[PDB]
């Protein structure tokens, strides 16, 4: 009976 | 004097057979893609600047233009898909890989940076990173007898380009990307960073979201004790990615859900299913309901900690996400659970907000709580008490709600429904 289921970019700020 | 140059300006200068004229155009141009109020990104690449600032980072001899076009890459490389692939067109990706050799840190820093935008981007990107063999020259910059000595800001940065290249599914990382990653990632889990140990976290999820000989790669590595004192964590952004990774490891095999549970994860529950976060709350709902799919020895542990009251407490009053979740977890135990174990279950109070839940506008919980509903009433016909449990029922307006069921849209609703009402009333 089981069920399965931080930004991926970023830019860099002065 | 580099700042607020106009796209014009820095074509000119970059354009220019003299390097300084060329690095301070890209500072410039860096600059312009620093502000936070809409940088010209699309403009910057339709002036064609992308494969020159390519160039600029092979320059060994001048490592301020490496910096200067590092950082301006990154930060394209930072936006949309599309504007990542120019990025990746202008064969960036070698060329950050050779940067991680680079004896200045701040540039190495920045080849990381630009790299983790790049694998964040998706899976096909990520994998195509890794083909360029980024892996290594980024586990060698970890190579350190003490993680501490280490800058603060370089560290975090390593991490989290590390939990990009452990990122996304179909596919999931290449098998042997994740063991070579997966010891580097064991021992920033242990680091005493908040940070680091978020995004550590965050990338043993990410492994941990899959088929069960996933779960067993990073099961295998003896980092579910670890996770399980993280979940502990004071910090919440902490103990959000180590309570999904700890949920995605109780989705596999019987055999995986017990190493979370003699880590002592239940002694945590109390308070995660009463956190103010309604997340936490939902998650480790969501967790409790495959340990109570597991084995009946399993459930017991879970009845042992205390556990139940706590779900008739959620049931009872929750976000409607995590209550959905919950009769899940009802669900699952009654159905595997012993007769004694299901009495235990009604003793708590389980009826009533089960019972109060069937006026949910939700097709798929009202089957859940009927099958829940119906395996009750056959452990009440294994002790002769099934007309005890039908006047609890209608003492609580359940059989109002069950009845009213059997005229309802859904053919296993008014199916089960209308079952329960001749069967039992
Ligand atoms: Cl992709
Ligand atoms: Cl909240």
């Amino acid at each position: 009976g089981k069920r399965k289921l931080s930004v991926p970019k970023r830019p860099k700020l002065p | 004097g580099t700042v607020n140059w106009s796209v014009e300006d820095i074509v000119k200068g970059i354009n220019s057979n003299n390097l300084e004229s060329q690095l301070q155009a890209t500072q410039a141009a860096r600059k312009l893609l620093s502000r936070e109020k809409q940088p010209p990104i699309d403009n910057i690449i339709r002036a064609g600047l992308i494969p020159k600032f390519v160039s600029f980072l092979g320059k060994t001899d001048c490592s301020p233009i490496q910096f200067e076009s590092a950082w301006a890459l990154t930060n394209i490389a930072s936006g949309t898909s599309e504007q990542t692939k120019a990025v990746v067109d202008g064969g960036a990706i070698p060329a950050f890989i050779s940067l991680l050799a680079s004896p200045h840190a701040h540039i190495s820093e920045q080849a990381v940076w630009a790299l983790g935008n790049i694998a964040g981007d998706g899976s096909a990107f990520r994998d195509l990173v890794i083909k360029h063999g980024a892996i290594d020259p980024l586990l060698a910059l970890l190579a350190v007898p003490d993680l501490s000595t280490l800058a603060c800001g370089y560290l975090r940065n390593l991490t989290w380009t590390l939990s990009n290249l452990c990122r996304n599914k179909n596919p999931a990382p290449p098998l042997d990307a994740v063991e070579q990653i997966l010891p580097t990632l064991v021992r920033l889990l242990h680091h005493n960073d908040p940070e680091v140990l978020a995004d550590s976290c965050w990338a043993i999820s990410y492994l941990t979201d899959g088929p069960n000989e996933r779960i067993e790669m990073v099961v295998k590595k003896g980092v579910v004790p670890q996770l399980v004192k993280l979940l502990g964590a004071t910090e919440l952004p902490i103990v959000t990615p180590a309570l999904r990774a700890i949920g995605n490891i109780v989705t596999g095999t019987d055999e995986q859900t017990q190493k979370v549970i003699d880590a002592g994860a239940l002694a945590v529950f109390p308070s995660l299913l009463t956190n103010p976060k309604t997340n936490i709350q939902k998650e480790a709902t969501w967790t409790m309901s495959n340990i109570t799919a597991g084995r009946q020895d399993q459930i017991q542990q879970v009845v042992n900690h205390g556990l139940v009251p706590f779900l008739v407490g959620v049931l009872s009053k929750a976000d409607f996400k995590t209550q959905k979740e919950a009769a899940w977890a009802i669900t699952n135990y009654t159905s595997g659970g012993t007769v004694e174990q299901i009495v235990y279950l009604v003793h708590c109070g389980i009826i009533e907000p089960l019972m109060n839940l069937l006026s949910a506008k939700d097709t798929k919980i009202i089957q859940v709580i009927l099958d829940a509903i119906s395996n009750i009433f056959q452990a009440a016909e294994k002790l002769g008490e099934t007309e005890k449990l039908s006047i609890m029922i209608e003492e609580c307006g359940g059989l109002d709600k069950i009845e009213a069921l059997q005229r309802h849209e859904n053919e296993s609703v008014y199916k089960a429904s209308l079952n329960l009402i001749e069967k039992y009333f």
